[PDB]
RNA sequence: AUUGAGUGUUUGUACCACAUGUACAGGAUAGGUAGGAGCCGAUGAGACCGGAACGCUAGUUUCGGAGGAGGCGCUGGUGGG
């Protein structure tokens, strides 16, 4: 089950990035280290 | 169910009659037959119930007339200053290692004070202190810099009160001897500080009651929109 | 407390959808499902310990006493008198206390605002929270499941697991809660101490959630009954007792299949006549207009054709022994043992099984029934005397505390064995309720009924012709308790078993009882009571 | 809504009477808080006898009989109280 996903920023909450994942493959939410435009810095993005 | 001077005390009061403090307060001057100088006691029966952490009430008014009773003073000071509360008037100040003394000793004394950081050694003699009502509390007024300023409120009458966790407050608020206008203004006293004290979380009407009542003589309600 | 749009998803596998449920005030509500139906996250959602994905769940302000299905030792050496006296925060906020003390001296004209508010609220709930408890737990463990002092001095990871429940139960009134949120309240205990519990739930005056697969312990307290649906992923919540959410339930889904048979007959018709219209001549005008306008009906009735919820599939067990049993499978004679320290269990113990019999290890609370097997396995060194298994019998041990699971592996790690290939593995497990990727799982996460099936698919996949079950049919759902009693009387061969289910020991039909403190090998039979009424 | 009287039964609510409060220790059945050194009694006290209720089985409470004057508390130790 590939679904659509959103990879919010841990630091200030900001709902960054459109991506998709695979559930099956992944259970656990996607954590990727994005650059924030906010606070104009890569920050850890978790799914949300 | 009552004794005769109970029940002639009975006649005098009506159950069903909502009293103004006027009013009340000259009554209890008729309904304190008893043969002593009885105490005047107000209750208030707040809405709030302590159950709740936010909703709890505890704190000491000085009683502009004060009760007619002395207070025994205990103050546990550092260094110079418990020679001010000796200056200020405490019955008897103690050293850190007088709580020894106190453990055994010195009781029938009214009240305990930290002048502040004492509590550190207070601590120890906390669980004596504690189930008898004497620990200092911040909350009273009993632990303060201004010692100076504690002892002589104490000696003017400075009286505590806490809700109970039934929902109820009691105060004595002077001797029934007091003259009335004397004893209207401790009763005015007492109703500014509880509303002042309303917890910020408290919902309807606030006091659900108010009664008047001596020592021995039954209890009076009385309006607190008068 | 109330639930409003519920959902929660680990991973792929999902808990609640849309779910909601309403429980009024003063409600003594029984949590019932299968194992893994999401009772106890239920209860995770009230503590606030998870986060709905997407809903809300609604909590009254008053304080909650929570039970855990689990045991929870911090650490090993934890005595049971620190144990219970966690429960309350008297010891947790004097700690802060004397720290606030130590502040007061150190900080003159700085901080002494924020920490007067402290102190403050300290004492103001220090009092709330009377600190004459301290005399009042002594004497609550006296008044409530006669709990000797001698445990009160001992660890609590050495208690025996119905004692460790009873501890558990303690601390709970111990905190003196306004909402009880128990989760299993009587997993371990004997009968006598399930009758002080339920005589407490009875009389208790407050709300009470009670998670529990013992049907006889609930309908004797529930007035409402909450269902966890673990195929629809809902929860419903009925008036009365469990039969009455049985006899509503079974309706429900009788008339729910009614309906979705009637909804296919009309399917089908249609589809028959689009089908005859579709095999007739092309000169037939009026049939084939027919045939389409009729295909555009079959179209909007299979889009409104309502979904049979799959029926939860049950457990299947089907254990054989490799080799054979003898007349004599275990020997045990003259044993003595006694945990150092502590008085002896049991004095110069002997008996002797026959082979495919059915043997329980009869006794109450704390008496050394999970003792005694594990000497059998070796487990425990006999003080005194020998323990001797034929060379034809092996041993499959099911222990009562599920101490042979790693929580940090996965279920299929946990499982792997020398002697199965991968698809072998998987197969079982599906027979066990693990389909397909639930079987990558950590054993950390899984409920307590799950892990209690890994660990008989364990037992199952050694295929010994003696097995040790130390309470099998705990944290079983009563379906798989049922199940697990059938097949195991079918097994062909030797049994020894612990059980305090009354259901459980009938199905097995025990064959011969031994009696503990009393050693007394004895012919089973309903002087079984007799017994424990001595 | 027009549409008003009742009775009875079952229920929700609020007063009003009554009664209930036994953890362990402890004079022994201290429910919470405050006041409290005084309180009650030929407006017939203690003790005694009998009926009744509760009951954790220890005792507690109440009614009546006879009798006629005395009792309880503070002080005292126990206890978180
Ligand atoms: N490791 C241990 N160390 C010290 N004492 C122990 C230990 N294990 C058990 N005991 C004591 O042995 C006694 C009985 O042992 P056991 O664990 O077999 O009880 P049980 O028969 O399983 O009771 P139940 O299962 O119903 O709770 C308990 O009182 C327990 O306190
Ligand atoms: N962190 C997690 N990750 C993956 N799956 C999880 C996680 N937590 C719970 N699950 C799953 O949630 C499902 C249901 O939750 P829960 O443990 O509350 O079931 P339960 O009804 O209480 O079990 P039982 O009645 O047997 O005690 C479990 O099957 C479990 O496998
Ligand atoms: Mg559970
Ligand atoms: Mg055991
Ligand atoms: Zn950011």
């Amino acid at each position: 089950m590939r679904v659509n996903i959103t990879l919010e920023c841990t630091s200030c909450k900001e709902r960054n990035y459109l991506t998709n994942k695979n559930k099956r493959n992944n259970p656990d939410r996607l954590e990727k280290q994005k650059y924030c435009p906010r606070e104009r810095k890569v920050t850890l993005h978790r799914e949300t | 169910k009552k004794s005769k001077k109970m029940q002639e005390a009975l006649k005098k009061v009506d159950a069903t009659k909502a009293y103004s403090v006027e009013e009340a307060v000259a009554l209890a001057k008729d309904t304190n037959i008893a043969k002593f100088d009885a105490t005047v006691e107000v209750a208030y029966k707040l809405n709030v119930d302590p159950k709740k952490a936010d909703q709890q009430i505890r704190g000491a008014v000085v009683l502009p007339n004060g009760t007619g009773k002395t207070q025994t003073v205990l103050v546990f000071a550092k260094g110079e200053k418990a020679k001010e509360a000796e200056a200020a008037g405490a019955d008897f100040v103690g050293d850190d290692d007088m709580v020894a003394k106190i453990q055994g000793g010195w009781f029938d004394f009214d009240v305990v004070v930290a002048t502040p950081d004492m509590m550190a050694t207070v601590g120890k003699l906390g669980r004596v202190l504690g189930p008898k009502g004497l620990m200092p509390n911040p909350k009273t007024g009993t632990v303060t810099m201004d010692v100076t300023k504690a002892v002589e409120e104490v000696k003017a009458g400075k009286v505590t009160y806490r809700v109970d966790k039934a929902g109820n407050i009691h105060v004595p608020i002077g001797k029934v001897s007091f003259d009335n206008e004397k004893l209207v203004e401790n009763f005015n006293t007492i109703n500014d500080v509880l509303l002042k004290a309303k917890p910020s979380t408290a919902k309807g009407q606030y006091i659900k009651n108010i009664s008047v009542t001596t020592t021995f003589g039954p209890g009076i309600h009385v309006d607190q929109a008068s | 407390m109330r639930g409003q749009k519920m959902n929660l998803t680990f991973g792929l596998e999902e808990v609640y959808e849309d779910a909601e449920f309403h429980l009024g005030d003063f409600d003594k509500v029984g949590i019932v499902g299968v194992n893994g139906a999401g009772k106890t996250t239920l209860f995770r959602l009230l503590l606030r310990e998870l986060k709905l994905d997407k809903g809300k769940i609604t909590i009254g302000n008053s304080r909650i006493g929570y039970l855990p299905q689990e045991i929870i030792i911090m650490d090993e050496k934890m005595t049971v008198l620190e144990f219970l006296a966690e429960g309350r925060p008297i010891k947790k906020m004097e700690t802060e206390l004397n720290y606030i003390y130590e502040k007061l001296t150190v900080v003159d004209d700085d901080k002494q605002d924020r920490l007067l508010k402290r102190m403050g609220w300290l004492q103001e709930q220090l009092e709330y929270f009377d600190c004459y408890e301290a005399e009042s737990i002594l004497l609550d463990l006296v008044d409530s499941m006669q709990i000797d002092f001698d445990l009160f001095d001992q660890p609590i990871s050495e208690l025996s697991g119905g004692q460790k429940s009873k501890i558990s139960f303690a601390k709970v009134l111990y905190s003196k809660p306004e909402i009880l949120l128990l989760d299993q309240p009587t997993n371990h205990l004997d009968s006598s101490t399930k009758e002080f519990v339920t005589k407490y739930l009875k009389s208790y005056r407050g709300s009470v959630l009670i998670i529990s697969h013992d049907i006889d312990f609930l309908n004797q307290i529930i007035d409402k009954i909450m269902y966890i649906d673990k195929v629809t992923h809902k929860i419903s919540i009925y008036e009365g007792d469990y039969y009455t959410y049985k006899k509503k339930y079974s309706e429900n889904q009788l008339l729910r299949e009614k309906m979705i048979i009637q909804q296919e007959k009309e399917v089908k018709e249609l589809a028959t006549f689009v089908q005859k219209a579709k095999q007739a001549s092309q000169t037939n005008h009026a049939l084939k207009r027919m045939g389409l306008e009729r295909a555009i009906r079959l179209d909007k009735k299979k889009k409104n054709l309502t979904k049979r919820d799959k029926v939860y599939k049950r457990v299947k067990m089907d254990i054989k022994p490799n080799r054979e049993v003898a007349r004599t499978p275990l020997k045990v004679e003259n044993v003595t043992f006694h945990y150092p320290g502590h008085p002896i269990l049991y004095k110069d113990l002997s008996f002797q099984i026959s082979g495919k019999e059915r043997f329980l290890v009869v006794g109450e609370n704390g008496v050394g029934k999970s003792t005694l097997l594990k000497l059998l396995m070796g487990i425990n060194i006999p003080d005194k005397g020998k323990i001797i298994f034929n060379d034809k019998t092996d041993v499959a041990y099911y222990s009562q505390e599920l101490e042979q699971l790693d929580e940090e592996k996965t279920i299929l790690e946990n499982v792997k064995s020398d002697e199965y290939t991968d698809w072998k593995l998987r197969a079982t497990l599906s027979n066990f309720l693990f389909y397909d990727d639930d079987v990558n799982k950590k054993v950390n996460v899984l409920s307590p009924g799950e892990k209690a099936r890994i660990v008989l698919c364990k037992v199952l996949l050694q295929k010994a012709n003696l097995l040790i079950l130390d309470q099998p049919t705990n944290h079983l759902d009563p379906e798989t308790q049922s199940i697990i009693g059938a097949n195991f009387n079918l097994f062909e061969g030797t049994i020894i078993v612990v059980s305090h289910n009354p259901s459980f020991v009938e199905q097995i039909g025990i064959n011969r009882m031994l009696i503990l403190p009393s050693g007394n090998i004895d012919n089973y039979s309903p002087e079984l009571l007799e017994y424990y009424s001595n």
